[PDB]
Parts: structure tokens; sequence; C-alpha cells
């Protein structure tokens, strides 16, 4: 992503243009590695939900002796 | 206690130093001040280190990665 | 022996330490209220030549308190 | 003889688990042999 | 349409997750101001019944048992007057 | 049990060690050893996993709406 | 695993089960 | 914050209050310049060690540093 260098150091002005990263044959669409790594915030939310569900399941398994 | 919890709100608010962490040798301290405590601390620091020409801006450092 | 502010602990990765520090800042009581001139101060530093200035006789006297 | 010669049993603590969920992963240490940059291992399972 | 006769269990799970995230990312006073406007009142009548008070009781208990509260104070006032 | 509790809190002090000449001697030691290490390590993983912020006192400013149910 | 999935959805967030639990709490 | 919150791709940690379960703050994240220099020096170390290393092991070194 590329914006004005005049207003880059002042604020965040959005994205007005794109420049090419590496040369490839027309379409190609080489997959990015970052799309196969989960973001940290989603992992922390899912970790909290999953460990709370496991704690309640462990309490139910202790209480019901199952 | 655990890492960033207290027993009570009154135990939190009893001191300016709210949060503290040490990562081997790195130190991260979070203070919360009222107006009077900050004014008294500024008065004591200017009592030891006077600066009438306001040169404290010049030696101060800032995060240049941000806009 | 070690209080929970001493990091890196085995409980969390350092990005989880960053997230827990941000949430511990955010979940303080009236942390963003600046109506009465309350100011928050975040200080980050190091201890510089910490390893090079550990006197061994004082280290032996301090370690005899523990082990 | 508590189980057989006595008809009065006792309670049990802890959690029972399936054995089939029990030993999928072994090993003593992490999967990063120190640094060890040139040992491939970027994938967990085989390709096909 | 918040009714236990029509909606399946997964529909209640979907509505619970949807409204929990709506209460999370924008405020409950802002959520009440959004649900309390006169322009979108025909668009919320299946969600906020104010009629057949078994269904109104089900909606009040549903939004309370999600963990919200608050939004059903007007519905509790309407139920208490009838 | 109250007398034993008084002796137990008399035991649990700091008592920084005397420099002893010669070989060290084993003092008085425990916990539940058979089968409790699995739930102990489960408690360790739960303590490493559980994340909760703020103080423990957070029950204030709660309206605590109850269910209407049916009559 | 459809039967285990319906078991998980009956063990899900489930405000109906909370209604049942609070109704048995208030009745008994 | 003026206007409203900044719904931006993934650099924003929407910090949640524990009591009200509401997003009250945003944490913008960037990579520190020391980490940039460490990664660039890692690639430079790979390229200087490339003189006695096959292509597959060079790609493996890159893949290890990148992930």
């Amino acid at each position: 992503p590329q914006s004005d260098l005049r207003w880059s150091k002042q604020t965040d002005v959005g994205i007005t243009h794109f420049r090419s990263g590496m040369s490839h044959e027309e379409d190609q669409l080489i997959p990015n590695l970052y799309r196969y790594i989960q973001p940290w915030e989603s992992e922390f939310i899912d970790s909290q939900r999953v460990w709370a569900e496991y704690a309640l399941k462990r309490q139910e398994a202790i209480a019901q002796n199952r | 206690n655990d890492f960033l919890s207290f027993q009570d709100i009154a135990t939190e608010a009893a001191h300016p130093i709210r949060l503290f962490c040490r990562y081997i040798d790195r130190i991260h301290i979070f203070f919360r001040f009222t107006a009077d405590e900050a004014r008294d601390l500024i008065q004591r620091y200017l009592t030891e280190h006077p600066d009438p020409n306001n040169e404290n801006i010049v030696g101060y450092n800032n995060k240049k990665c941000w806009p | 022996l070690f209080p929970p502010w001493i990091k890196p602990a085995d409980t969390e990765p350092p990005p989880l330490l960053v997230y827990k520090w941000c949430q511990g800042i955010n979940n303080l009581q009236d942390v963003w209220e600046t109506s009465e001139g309350e100011c928050n101060v975040m200080l980050e530093s190091r201890f510089e030549k910490m390893y090079e200035k550990i006197d061994l006789t004082l280290l032996n006297r301090l370690l005899r308190l523990i082990v | 003889v508590i189980a057989l010669g006595v008809p009065n049993p006792r309670t049990s603590n802890e959690v029972q688990y399936d054995q089939r969920l029990f030993n999928q992963s072994k090993g003593m240490d992490s999967g990063f042999a120190g640094g060890e940059d040139e040992i491939y291992n970027v994938y967990d399972q085989a390709w096909r | 349409k918040l009714s236990e006769e029509t909606t399946t269990s997964s529909s209640r799970i979907f509505v619970k997750i949807f409204f929990q995230e709506l209460c999370e990312y924008m405020g409950l006073p802002k959520l009440n101001a959004r649900l309390k406007d006169e322009t979108l009142q025909p668009f919320f009548e299946g969600l906020l019944p104010r009629d057949n008070p078994r269904n109104t009781r089900f909606a009040i208990n549903f939004f309370t048992s999600i963990g919200l509260g608050g939004l059903t104070d007007e519905l509790r006032e309407h139920l208490k007057n009838t | 049990a109250a007398g034993e509790q008084e002796k137990l809190e008399a035991t649990n002090r700091y008592h920084m060690p005397k420099e002893t000449r010669g070989q060290p001697a084993r003092a008085v030691d425990e916990s539940g050893a058979p089968g409790e290490e699995q739930r102990r390590w489960e408690e360790a993983r739960l303590g490493a996993a559980s994340l909760k912020f703020g103080a423990r006192d957070a029950a204030s400013q709660e309206p605590k709406y109850q269910l209407v149910l049916e009559e | 695993d459809l039967d285990r999935m319906l078991r998980e959805q009956e063990r899900e967030g489930d405000p109906m089960a909370n209604f049942i639990k609070k109704n048995k709490a208030k009745e008994n | 914050t003026s206007y409203e919150e900044f719904t931006h791709k993934d650099g924003v940690w929407n910090l949640q209050n524990e009591v009200t379960k509401e997003r009250t703050a945003q944490c913008f994240l960037r990579v520190d310049d020391e980490s940039m220099q460490r990664f660039h020096n890692r690639v430079r170390q790979i390229l200087m060690a490339s003189g006695s290393t096959t292509f597959t092991k060079i790609v493996n070194k890159w893949n290890t540093a990148l992930i």
C-alpha cells in the first residue's frame, strides 16, 4: 500500500495506491503465508472460551463421576 | 495475587504505582497521579533541577515510528 | 520465591504478556478519566550494566538467605 | 477385600479419560533443536 | 422472530453470539438508543414482541439469560403494566 | 486441631539457616503423591491458561436482573 | 459425527437449558 | 477518540473492560525497529553463510527465519 509521502508523517490517510511487490506472470496469485497464521487476538479469545468450557466440563465430570 | 490483579480497589488506589513488570532487565512501570501529587513532584524536581528557559523539550525523546 | 511480576514466566508467551499488560492497563479503575487533571505515566527502561556490577561477596551473603 | 469382603465402598477423586486420547504425542523436548535452521520440518504431517 | 415455537436451538445460539458481539463492540446505551428509535420500530417487532406476553416473557428471559439485561427494561415495564 | 494449628504456624516461619560445620543433615519434609500429579499438572495448565484482569472485587455496580418466569 | 454434534449443541450456550435450570431453582 | 472507533485490519487490539464487557480502548501494534534490524541481520548472516551451503538448506534457513 502507498499513500502521499507529504501526509504520511502527519496522520494516517488511508490507502490511495498499490505498488507491486515481486514480479510474477500476470495473474499467478501466489498464496501469502500470513493468511495461514491465526491472529493473536482471535487466539486469545478462543483460548479463553475453550479453557473455560474445559473447566466447566471437568467440573461436570468430577461431580457426575463420568 | 496473580500478575496484574489486586485484592481490592482501595489497595489499587493507595499508591501512584499501579502496575509493575520486569522482563529480566527491562522495567515497565505504570503510574497514575492526581493533580496535587503531580504538582508536588514537579515542584520538587524543579527545586532540585531548575530550568527557566524551558530546555526540557530539547533533550526529550519520542517514538518516531508513529505519525 | 519469585513474585508474579518477575517475567518471563512459564505461564504465557511474550505476546500474551503484551496483551495482558494492555488489558491490565485498560481494566484499572477510572484509568482514562482526565477531568480532574489526573495523569497516567508509562515508564520503560533497563538496568544498563546489571550483570557487570554484581559483587560476589554480597551475592554470597544474599544467596545464603535462600539456599 | 474392601471391594469384595466388604459391601461398603468408598468415593473416588480425579477425572477419568479415554486412553485413546491419551498418548498421541511423545517426546522430551521442543521441535526446534536449538537454532537448527536447515532441518526442513515446516509441516507436521506428510503430504500424501 | 424471537419465539421458542418457531426458532431452533442453533438459531438461539446464533442470536446469542450475534447480540453478545453487538453489545461488546458498541455500547449498551448505544444499543438501547439504536433499538429505541421510532423509525425502526416495525423492523424490531419480531425481535421485541410486546404482544402475546408468553412470548414477551420468553424474550425478556432470553435477553436476561444471555447476560445483557438492560434492553428489556421497557419490555419489563410493558409487561408489569399488563 | 487448634493446638496442631498453633504448632503448624509456629513451624511456618522464615528461620534463615545457620552455617553448619560438616555434612548437611536431612530435616523434616509432603503432599498427596499417588495419582494426584495428573490433576496437579492440570491445575498448573489451568493456572497458566486462565486470564482475568482487574481486581478480584468486581461484583459492584451490577443491577442483577432476575428472570420473570411464569405464574 | 452428527449425534455428537447434537450432543454438543444440547451442551452449547443454550438459553433454554438456563431457563430449565432457573425454573427448577425457583420451583424447588 | 474523535468520530468513532477505527475499524482497521488486525493492527487494532480492541481492549475489553472486564466488568461491562465493552470495548473501551484500541491498541495499535507495530514491530519495533530492533526486531527489524535483527531480522535483516539474520538474512545477512544467511547470505554470508551461503557460500558453503546447498540451495535446499538455504531455503530451509530462510523458512525458519521467516516463520
